[PDB]
């Protein structure tokens, strides 16, 4: 089934007890090699989506470095054309690790990298410590895109990574042409003798 | 009998899953993508877990240049001559993982200087020392063709998949010579 | 004739002291059968737990192992008895002869080894010296825990005494005019050194 | 590489030390006389106590068994009913149950032991014509190295030549093949 | 010869620990050092991580086992057996593979005198909380640790 055109390698990068895992857990083939988090420090997502007539496969790839992962988790941003920083709004470390880990992405990242910011268990309103005007306002001054995403508030996750890799696919394609009455009949020589 | 060709572009990823198995399919292609990628951490791994008795001291710059085989090709576009290469060459991944050795396969891994990887799963299980030699040179060659027939084309994307005519061809017709 | 393995043998044989110390607590891990849990306790710990429970704990775990060391060597003494055919006699010509009997076939037939050499004081007691005793030859704590070491092996070395207290049983003198003691007094005097470091031996009194 | 039978009667031959049969059971007989002794002739649940030390000795028996053959983990019950009838116990006791009834889809069969070393020569009283097994161990063992195979399977007895029936059958039903343990951190 | 060796159990939980050093035998043995706790996890991913590979990719109806795997400069030999229980191995290459040196050690120094060891543990994860990888109950058995050091002298 390789008919995708494109391979774009993302990055689903947050603080860890965050909620990653359930983050990524509607864009998925739910199937294949589960778990490996521990084992090599990523765990792997792709989706397939369609844009202007070209099909485009996403690989995301959901890094967390706990206490052994320090020289591999930056090899592993070796050509990553997009990032989905992540954090909780239940706790304000989360997102103060927002500018360290965008510090990270834009060191060692590929260049000019697609890079966006997703606020989780915004469901639970109970114990919220960041406000949305304050994300919005770190989104603008760092070139970011920035949802909030929950169980019960799900499929904007879905559009939110849609518009990343349509923002993606802007950048990195190179524009083409479709390139897609010959004679017929017995011939004659008439080389020279 | 190499019976399966998959490179690996410069981050991890696939571009390009050639197999000249009989008829096996067990893989979707979704799979081998999770396969190259896992191959691609696995190799960082490997590369950070020297024993502290060789990262002081090496004293090993003889071992790494690799014997060359006369006609392990077969039996060209850029290149000419009855073979791509005469000359005996030198390693680059010193400090990576090499192959892997399994009693119904063996598995041997190829990186570039710039970060291009190169892997042949083959059915045979030789010393376990000389089909690192065979393999290298057969992957080199698998390397040069690249260069010829996938960097020299307009219509490609770098590090994108190897989506051309000529390439996959001729390598099938050098894992083919080479059984 | 028919054979069995020596080691799920050594291994039934081994597996007393944790019958010992674990039937004396039922007296005194869950986990199912089909319908009925069933509580299961690590062998091991077994072992820790006779080393540090109590005096008369310990006094009944190793009298009920005696007792099961008597009942083997009383049941193997007749079936001995009836292939081999010793030149004993019922009660008594010498106790040399009913000891040298033990040693040269009942140690044959139980352990791989025969039992090494024998004191004899000529009117009284018996030494039994056995060299690196196999059933324990596999047995250790830790690298600098060796006087836990001997303490802690020492229900282990009851089975022998009850067979030999057995052995005499059934061939004479009852179980009333023999005492038996084992001990780890044993040195290795000069044989080459194996896992365990220390011997064993036998002191057995009849009169 | 070879048969499990080929394998089973090459490693008995010239693999293994031995020890006599009788001395078998009469070191198995004592340990189930002293149980039957101090427990009050209670013979409703003596079996269970036999059940443990099966479980206890097959645990640390499994290891010899694989470190001997070096088979690879078995993942059907077809194949684990030809291990376990062809060459664990041929290893061990010398001798070779045979297999029938197997339920459908391939669920659960039984063992068949046309000679039971560990009860050659007994005479159980009336009190446990109807009571006691005097094999339980055998099952706990079979059970307790199968744990450790990574499977769960509960065993029993449904019947014994011993107690007056036709023959001694231990069924060896499944219950889940348990999956292998990952590491976990967050 | 060899540089460390390293076993495993079911539980994902490294067991044993011996790091060597430069060829005399009477090396720097630092066994069960916490300060090698860091590089066993990784080198058990390594492990499981290729032998998830190697049996999504395997064929036939045995289930293959990766027998070695070898790096630029080092070479790993790995032996795992039914009852989960990894014996690893870093070594120069020097010769084609350890698989009976390896054998020879499970059948015995470690079913001799750990498994047959009944006062030692078998299955070091007791009573949940370690099952998975966060533990340390490594063995020190004085003859585990004096034959095993007698029979890799003379290889290293
Ligand atoms: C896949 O590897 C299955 C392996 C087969 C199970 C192991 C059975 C070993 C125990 C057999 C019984 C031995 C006799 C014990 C009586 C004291």
């Amino acid at each position: 089934g390789y008919d995708y055109d494109y391979l774009f390698k993302i990055v689903l990068i947050g603080d860890s007890g965050v909620g990653k895992s359930n983050l990524l857990s509607r864009f998925t083939t739910d199937e294949f090699n589960i778990e490996s988090k521990s084992t090599i420090g990523v765990e792997f997502a792709t989706r397939t989506i369609e844009v202007e007539n070209k099909k485009i496969k996403a690989q995301i790839w959901d890094t967390a470095g706990q206490e052994r992962y320090r020289a591999i988790t930056s090899a592993y941003y070796r050509g990553a054309v997009g990032a989905l920083i992540v954090y909780d709004i239940s706790k304000s470390s989360s997102y103060e690790n927002c500018n360290h880990w965008l510090t990270e992405l834009r060191e060692n990242a590929d260049d000019n990298v697609a890079v966006g910011l997703i606020g989780n268990k915004s469901d639970l309103a109970h114990l919220r410590a960041v406000p949305t005007d304050e994300a919005k306002n770190f989104a603008m001054e760092n070139q970011m895109l920035f949802t909030e995403t929950s169980a019960l508030n799900s499929d904007n996750v879905d559009k939110a990574f849609r518009e990343l890799i349509v923002a993606i696919f802007q950048m990195v394609s190179k524009h083409q042409v479709d390139l897609s009455g010959a004679p017929k009949g017995p011939t004659i020589s008439l080389t020279p003798a | 009998a190499i019976e399966t060709i998959l490179v690996i572009n410069k981050s991890g990823g696939l571009i390009y899953q050639r197999n000249f198995t009989n008829d096996e399919q067990k893989l979707n292609s979704n799979e081998y993508l999770i396969l190259a990628s896992t191959l691609h951490g696995v190799f960082a791994i490997a590369s950070q877990l020297t024993p502290k008795a060789l990262q002081l001291t090496q004293q090993t710059n003889i071992e790494n240049t690799i014997p060359y085989i006369p006609y392990v090709g077969m039996s060209l576009g850029s290149f000419k001559g009855d073979d791509f290469f005469k000359e005996p060459f030198t390693n680059w991944n010193k400090s990576g993982l090499r192959q892997l050795c399994t009693d119904q396969f063996t598995m041997f891994i190829y990186q570039t200087l710039t970060g291009l990887k190169f892997v042949a799963i083959s059915s045979s299980v030789s010393t376990s020392n000389l089909a690192i030699q065979i393999a290298d040179n057969f992957l080199r060659k698998v390397y040069c063709l690249y260069s010829d027939y996938v960097m020299k084309d307009p219509s490609y994307s770098m590090e994108m998949p190897i989506r051309s005519n000529l390439f996959d061809e001729k390598v099938k017709k050098m894992v083919e010579n080479l059984q | 004739l028919p054979k069995v393995s020596q080691s799920v043998y050594q291994m039934l044989l081994n597996e007393m002291v944790p019958l010992a110390m674990g039937i004396e607590r039922q007296i005194s891990r869950l986990k199912i059968e089909e319908h009925h849990t069933v509580d299961i306790i690590r062998s091991h710990n077994l072992i820790h737990e006779l080393y540090k429970a109590d005096e008369e704990e310990k006094e009944k775990v190793l009298a009920r192992l005696r007792n099961i060391g008597f009942q083997i060597g009383l049941k193997l003494s007749e079936l001995l008895i009836f292939s081999n055919n010793p030149n004993l006699k019922f009660k008594e010509m010498d106790l040399l002869l009913i000891m040298k009997f033990i040693c040269r076939d009942v140690w044959k037939q139980i352990f791989g080894k025969q039992i090494d050499n024998l004191k004899t004081n000529h009117r009284g007691t018996f030494y039994l010296l056995d060299y690196d005793y196999r059933p324990i030859q596999s047995f250790s704590l830790e690298e600098d825990a060796k006087n836990e070491e001997l303490k802690m092996i020492e229900p282990f070395l009851e089975i022998p005494v009850g067979i030999i207290r057995g052995v005499l049983s059934s061939l004479g003198y009852s179980s009333e005019e023999v005492i038996c003691l084992a001990s780890f007094i044993d040195r290795p005097t000069d044989r080459p050194k194996t896992a365990f470091p220390k011997g064993v031996s036998f002191h057995v009194q009849v009169t | 590489s070879r048969s499990l039978k080929a394998m089973g009667e090459e490693i008995w031959k010239n693999k293994t030390e031995k020890i006599n049969t009788e001395l078998f059971t009469l070191t198995y007989g004592s340990i189930v006389a002293q149980l039957c002794q101090d427990y009050e002739r209670d013979f409703n649940k003596v079996n269970d106590h036999l059940y443990s030390m099966g479980y206890n000795i097959g645990c640390r028996l499994i290891e010899d068994f694989l470190a001997r053959t070096a088979l690879p983990r078995c993942e059907n019950l077809v194949k684990t009913s030809e291990v376990l009838s062809k060459c664990a116990f041929k290893i061990f006791l010398n001798i070779t149950p045979n297999i029938t009834n197997w339920s459908h889809n391939k669920d659960t069969f039984s063992l068949i032991l046309d000679e039971n070393p560990l009860a050659d020569f007994v005479e159980l009283p009336m009190d446990a014509m109807k009571s006691l097994w005097y094999s339980n161990i055998l099952c706990g063992v079979l059970k307790g190295s199968l744990e450790m195979v990574q499977l769960d399977c509960d065993v029993w007895f449904v019947s014994d030549i011993l107690r007056g029936d036709s023959q001694t059958e231990i069924k060896v039903k499944l219950n889940r093949i348990l999956k292998d343990e990952i590491p976990i951190g967050e | 010869g060899i540089y460390s060796f390293w076993i495993f159990d079911r539980h994902c939980n490294c067991i044993f620990d011996r790091e060597w050093t430069l060829a005399s035998n009477s090396a720097s043995g630092t066994i069960n050092s916490k300060q090698n706790e860091e590089d066993a996890k990784l080198l058990y991913g390594m492990i499981f991580s290729l032998r998830s590979i190697t049996q999504k990719l395997s064929k036939g109806s045995v289930k293959n086992d990766i027998r070695s795997i070898s790096t630029g400069k080092y070479r790993v030999h790995t032996y795992c057996t039914a009852s989960g229980l990894w014996f690893v191995l870093l070594s120069d290459f020097k010769q084609q593979s350890y698989t009976q040196v390896l054998q020879y050690i499970y059948s015995h120094i470690y079913v001799k005198y750990v498994s047959n060891n009944l006062l030692s543990p078998y299955d070091f994860a007791e009573n949940e909380n370690e099952m998975r990888g966060q533990g340390t109950r490594k063995i020190t058995n004085r003859n585990f640790i004096s034959v095993l050091e007698s029979f890799l002298a003379p290889m290293v």
